[PDB]
DNA sequence: CCCCCCCCCCACCCCCCCCCCCCCCCCCCCCCC
DNA sequence: GGGGGGGGGGGGGGGGGGGGGTTTTTGGGGGGGGGG
């Protein structure tokens, strides 16, 4: 993320993000008074192409018919839409928490309302609660190109 | 002149609670326990001097696995230990903390003082952890009251649901965002213990450190609904349940329809009004914290297996409670064993149908082959008691229905003929395929049932004409009827050299206390683990030379392929691993008398 | 004088606020005990010393520095942390009373009231217990000026040896005729019913499973008005339980919260019971399956939101049917008259098709009985002296665990009847012998042998036990 | 076997918080003994 | 040469201001069952 700050135009970059949109806490410029007066430059700041997608335990490993459980994987950049719904898959990556970000303080939202953690200073008297997800690298399927050149010239 | 560690509210000294638990966790014997329980005489020196927690510890540590169960009844067995149970009853939190710290002190100390090498960082790194059971009286859901607020209780009941495995902070991972300097905060009681300045003093920025979510340690926490037995409650209302919390190891002990028990500290806590306050409800939720959790050979196989009798012997075995229908048995044992899979799908299934009057013995044949089977189902063909035949889509889930939950095993289904016409449909793909086919919500899959199943059908009105053929009895179609391997029917036709022994043998259970009928089931067990029966090269031949007999006589290769699962099943009895030419004749044997109806 | 009269709750006017006042209902639901707090107890990490703080309100807030002078003249901002072990908590239940039938004026809505109970007086009220309560009426904040307001209960008034005195009645005698007749003693007639009907009660002998459940339908004519009958012996039986066909179990969740329940169904209400299945002819076919599994198996399944379960049904099945088109048709057979289907009804050990026939000698007596009913404000006096329901309990229970053997007599007279009873099989209607009544006949002369109780069974109780299958059976022609 | 029916499922005060101001405390520097 | 006093900076506390806080009917489609 980048910003450029609301009574000085001048700007923080490379601007590192949580789960929550981080915005800058102090203005670079020592002349300055700012904090937390800020527009984003969508132009100068880098997003990345994200798609959270949902998977169920396998329909033939449950173990005697109850209710499969489920997961929450994020998929990123070159990865994404890879995936499909009903498609059987294998996927690769990090085992992760991800923050209750309304809880956490955020923007524009009034915080959501088991048993959190608390004491954070940001949360103040609130405490914070983790879903995991799995935030995969990489995935594969396990489970008409009619012309001759694009055939011929994928095979061995 | 010295400190005291006091476990908080009571007097009670930690250093005292710590050598009265290390003097029976190493020393106790297990004679001690007949002692105090009932039928004190069965005491016996060569099976009960065992130092009995010192054997646990052993096989304990040679598994490498951190926790020991302990029934409490073991402590009021041994003098210097009797008081730490009612400690353990009473504030037991403190002294489980105190017997998982000696459990690892009496790891770390065998390995130097049993001397033996040992990893003693492996040891160092792992947490250790006691399971008390047996706690005490097994005192009602609905009789909990707040004198229980922190006491060790045990609970009985039936499992609803259980959340998926919710991470619980055991450390939290700060940096600071000046100098990147990283330290390691433990959760005291919930909260975090945020440092408010940069611990490095060449640093000492405040407010800089910041929480590292993906780099903290988590604990494993679930939470489980218990409900009230029906055993329990008053008549004239709804059960109860209770929220139970479960850690680590301990979590997914248990799935919905369990009925368990738990033994854990019953806890209290207070809730908000809302999140964004302070300000607590004045009654405070309560819960359960557990810490114990509970449900509810070869060579016999061999020798058996060498009678010349055995066919019979386990066919009469499969309900001897039944008069004699002595070739439906032989049948239904065929079915238990089943034929073979191969890849390349044909499959070992082995299909079969009773019909003829309704007030007859089917109905129990199929109770009986049901407790016999691991893991099949008993049905019926048509509506749904909260369980179905068929795969269904509901709210939006897929619910699997009593053919597909019959995986791996016999599924019984009586009132056959008065089935439904999309049922009858269904049938088709798992009687040919073994699978049911969905295609809704996104979802696309032949959902695998690969059950044997065995039906029972009636005719239409209270009685059979046997002058008519089946398929003029009976109201499910011919080619569904065609599917089956064996059919069979059952008749009331006067007979009383028939009746009357029926009669003399079904009053004499009344009075009465070879029949394997115990060890069928694990004969049944070893022979689908151990047995893969192939066709000998001869038994080809036999096969053919037989089917182009009957094809002589309207066959089809249905019979044929029925005709190779039953010999392999056959093969399965007695445990060979090669189907003989005793094995074809058998099998086509029995199909030429099913096949005359 | 306020605190002694029984008010309704529509009369409890707000002028009794503050008041201890007394009120007449019927509970209709009751909350779980909870803890709620009356002194929260803090540890302090900092200095030891704990502090208190007393709550006085349906909400609090948690303390936090250390206001203890151990800190406090130290000024040291030590930290205050909730201990359950030396908190003082006080049982807490919240429960709703109703005003009664009689109570609600014409045309109005049964208004109801919150009770809050605490302390030892926990858990003496029940839904459906019709009780007076003592209480002080109170108020609670939440509307602005208006008030919740609830009952802080005081005092409570419920409005409703034997294995000798079960001697009184055996020493009396005739015990099967009059316990009999003491079913519905105002009912006329019908004792072969009635004789039957006790026999669900005592039931049979379980054995290694052989069962001791007993099943019979009363089938025929509405007009008989047979609900009474099932009604009678489901308050006689000690566990049993009355339903309508208009029973299966179901994982019945959201039920006054949002919230996960499983729902035994009657039948398993019923478990070591009697079921009293009335307008048994209008189940739908979840019911029917339901029906099967418990009659076959004692059992009833659940495969439903991940619960996969048996629930234990150990019940016995009485049953009351009624023809299409109002009335039965006798020369037509029970699957023309009657909706159920024949499969089930062969599962039953006892059928009974009492029909009602118009009579010059029935219709007069059964006139004069009602008319005497609306005239009198009570029954007419029965030239007998029935069995009370409790005392008969201790004969039934003395009876049920008074279990017979099976004697080899017995066994042979068993064969002989039942062969001769297959003569008469082999020529109609379902109505004909098989393997299941041989069964029943000797659940039910078993039942006959606990109900005399004797140690072992015995031919006189095997012919009873036939003439009642052979009235039963004759009773399906007329 | 075909068509129609009917059944099912679904849509204004109080607390937390943040900012601003004032005073006090602690350190450093300079002078005095 | 060390200790006291004066002066300046920095931190903490207190006060003040502000903002937030489910059944019942109607219509439609699809599936299942019954009658000619
Ligand atoms: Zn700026
Ligand atoms: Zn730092
Ligand atoms: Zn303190």
């Amino acid at each position: 993320a980048s910003f450029t700050c609301d009574m000085c135009r001048a700007i923080v970059d490379n601007v590192e993000q949580s789960f929550k949109y981080t915005e800058p806490t102090f203005c670079p410029n020592p002349s300055c008074e700012n904090r937390a007066f800020w527009t984003l430059n969508v132009t100068r700041s880098r997003f990345l192409d994200w798609q959270k997608v949902r998977i169920q335990e396998n329909a033939n490993e449950i173990p005697t018919g109850s209710m499969p459980r489920t997961l929450d994987v994020i998929l990123r950049g070159d990865s994404v839409e890879r995936a499909k719904p009903g498609d059987r898959c294998k996927f690769t990556g990090v085992e992760i928490v991800v923050p209750d970000v309304t809880q956490l303080g955020l923007p524009g939202v009034k915080p959501s309302s088991n048993s959190g953690v608390t004491g954070l200073r940001s949360l103040g008297v609130r405490d914070l609660t983790y879903k995991i997800s799995f935030l995969a690298c990489h995935v594969i399927s396990i489970g008409n190109e009619r012309d001759q050149e694009v055939f011929l010239n994928s095979l061995s | 002149s010295e400190p005291l560690r006091i476990i908080w509210g009571t007097n009670v000294s930690i250093q005292e609670c710590t050598t009265n638990f290390r003097n029976f966790l190493m020393s106790f014997k297990y004679k001690f326990r007949k002692i105090l329980d009932e039928r004190e005489e069965f005491i016996n020196n060569t099976t009960d001097e065992e130092l009995y927690y010192i054997k646990q510890l052993n096989e304990m540590r040679e598994l490498g696995t951190s926790n020991l169960n302990l029934d409490a009844r073991n402590l009021l067995a041994y003098k210097q230990t009797e008081d730490l149970y009612h400690q353990l009853l009473n504030y037991p939190q403190e002294v489980i903390s105190i017997m998982d710290q000696t459990i690892k002190d009496c790891m770390v100390s065998l390995i130097v003082d049993n001397n033996l090498d040992y990893d003693l960082d492996e040891i160092e790194t792992k947490f250790y952890k006691v399971r008390p059971y047996n706690v005490g009286s097994c005192k009602g859901m609905r009789e909990l009251n707040p004198n229980d607020i922190d006491k060790l209780i045990n609970l009985k009941g039936l499992v609803l649901r259980s959340t998926p495995v919710i991470p619980d902070m055991k450390v939290a991972f700060f940096k600071c965002n000046v100098c990147d300097h990283t330290m390691a905060v433990e959760i005291d009681r919930g909260v975090i213990q945020e440092p408010a300045r940069c611990e490095r003093i060449d640093c000492n920025e405040p407010n800089s450190m910041s929480l590292i979510h993906n780099r903290c340690s988590f604990a494993d926490k679930q939470v489980i609904k218990l409900q009230e037995t029906p055993d329990f409650v008053p008549d004239g209302q709804t059960p109860h349940s209770i929220s139970l919390c479960v850690y680590d190891e301990l979590v997914d002990s248990c799935r919905a329809g369990d009925r368990i028990e738990v033994t854990g500290t019953f806890r209290s806590i207070p809730i908000r009004a809302n999140s964004r306050q302070r300000v607590l409800k004045s009654l405070y939720k309560t819960y359960v914290d557990v810490v114990h959790v509970k449900k509810v050979d070869l060579a016999k196989i061999r020798e058996v297996a060498a009678r010349e009798d055995l066919y019979s012997l386990l066919a009469r075995s499969i309900a001897p409670s039944i008069y004699e229908l002595e070739d439906v048995k032989k049948g239904i044992l065929l079915q238990l064993f089943g034929g073979t899979n191969k890849t390349f799908r044909y499959r070992g299934d082995i299909n079969i149908l009773l019909c003829g009057d309704p007030s007859t013995s089917k109905s129990q044949i199929l109770q009986y082959v049901h407790k016999i089977t691991p893991r099949g189902v008993y049905t019926s063909g048509k509506g749904s008691s909260a369980v179905g035949l068929t795969a269904y889509i509901t709210r939006l889930v897929l619910e699997s229905g009593a053919l597909v939950l019959s995986d791996g095993g016999v599924c019984c289904i009586d009132e056959f003929d008065k089935m439904s016409d999309s049922t009858r449909s269904v049938l088709h793909e798992v009687m040919e395929q073994q699978t049911i086919s969905i295609a809704k919500a996104g979802i696309i899959t032949t959902l695998n049932a690969r059950s044997s199943i065995l039906a029972s059908a009636n005719p239409i009105g209270s009685r059979y004409n046997p002058n008519l053929p089946v398929t003029e009895n009976i109201d499910l179609p011919p080619p569904l009827l065609s599917r089956f391997d064996l059919v069979y029917l059952v008749l009331d036709k006067v007979d009383e050299k028939n009746d009357r022994e029926l009669a003399k043998h079904l009053t004499n259970l009344y009075l009465e206390d070879v029949l394997p009928v115990e060890f069928l089931t694990m004969y049944i067990s070893y022979a689908k683990e151990h047995i893969h029966p192939i066709i000998t090269e001869a038994a080809k031949t036999e096969l053919v030379r037989a089917y182009v007999g009957m094809r002589k006589m309207t066959a089809t290769t249905r019979q044929l392929e029925s005709m190779i699962r039953l010999a392999e099943a056959h093969a399965k009895m007695k445990l060979k691993n090669v189907v003989e030419l005793e094995d074809v004749q058998e099998a086509v044997r029995l199909i030429r008398s099913a096949i005359k109806d | 004088a306020i605190s002694s009269k029984p008010l309704s709750v529509r009369q409890i006017k707000g002028d009794f606020l503050g008041q201890l006042i007394t009120v007449r209902g019927i509970i209709t639901r009751v909350s779980d005990v909870k803890p709620a707090v009356e002194v929260i107890a803090y540890t302090c990490d900092q200095c030891g010393y704990e502090v208190f703080q007393e709550v006085n309100s349906r909400t609090f807030t948690p303390l936090s520095e250390c206001t203890s002078e151990e800190c406090s003249q130290n000024q040291t901002k030590g930290q205050l942390f909730m201990s359950t072990r030396a908190s003082k908590f006080s049982a807490f239940q919240e429960c709703k009373i109703q005003e009664l039938s009689q109570q609600v004026p014409v045309g109005h809505i049964p208004r109801s009231l919150n009770i809050h109970v605490n302390g030892t007086l926990v858990r003496s009220l029940s839904p459906g217990d019709i009780v007076d309560v003592t209480g002080i009426f109170l108020p609670a904040p939440y509307a602005g000026l208006l008030t919740e307001t609830y009952l802080e209960a005081q005092f409570v008034r419920q409005h409703k040896d034997v294995e000798e005195r079960v001697m009184e009645l055996i020493t009396s005698g005739d015990v099967y005729n009059r316990l009999a007749k003491s079913i519905a003693p105002e009912i006329y007639g019908n004792l072969d019913v009635k004789k039957a009907l006790l026999l669900l009660l005592v039931g049979g002998v379980d054995k290694r499973k052989i069962r001791g459940d007993i099943n019979v339908c009363l089938m025929g004519d509405p007009g008989v008005a047979k609900s009474q009958l099932l009604k009678a012996i489901c308050k006689i039986s000690p566990r049993g339980v009355y339903t309508t066909g208009k029973l299966t179990a179901a994982v019945m969740k959201d039920p006054v919260t949002d919230e996960m329940i499983l729902e035994g169904g009657a039948l398993v209400l019923a478990d070591n019971g009697i079921c009293c299945i009335d307008e048994f002819d209008k189940m739908d076919e979840s019911d029917r399956t339901a029906i099967h599994e418990v009659m076959e198996q004692q059992t009833i399944s659940i495969s439903k939101a991940g619960i996969n379960t048996t629930l234990n049904a150990r019940t016995s099945i009485l049953a009351a049917a009624n023809p299409l088109y109002g009335r039965y048709n006798p020369r037509l057979s029970p699957l023309d008259n009657i909706n159920l289907p024949a499969a089930l009804l062969s599962r039953f050990d006892i059928l009974f098709l009492m029909l009602d026939i118009p009579s010059r000698d029935d219709d007069e007596k059964l006139a004069e009985h009602v008319t005497y009913v609306h005239m009198h404000n009570k029954q007419p006096d029965l030239d007998f002296t029935p069995v009370e329901p409790s005392k008969m309990r201790e004969y039934i229970a003395y009876a049920k665990t008074k279990r017979p053997v099976m004697s080899e007599a017995v066994n042979d007279y068993v064969v002989q009847a039942y062969i001769r009873l297959r003569q008469d099989s082999k020529r109609f209607s379902f109505g004909q012998a098989t393997p299941r009544t041989l069964l029943g006949i000797i659940r039910l002369s078993q039942a006959l042998a606990k109900l005399r109780l004797a140690d072992m069974v015995d031919i006189d109780d095997v012919e009873e036990a036939l003439r009642l299958v052979r009235v039963s059976k004759e009773s399906l022609y007329q």
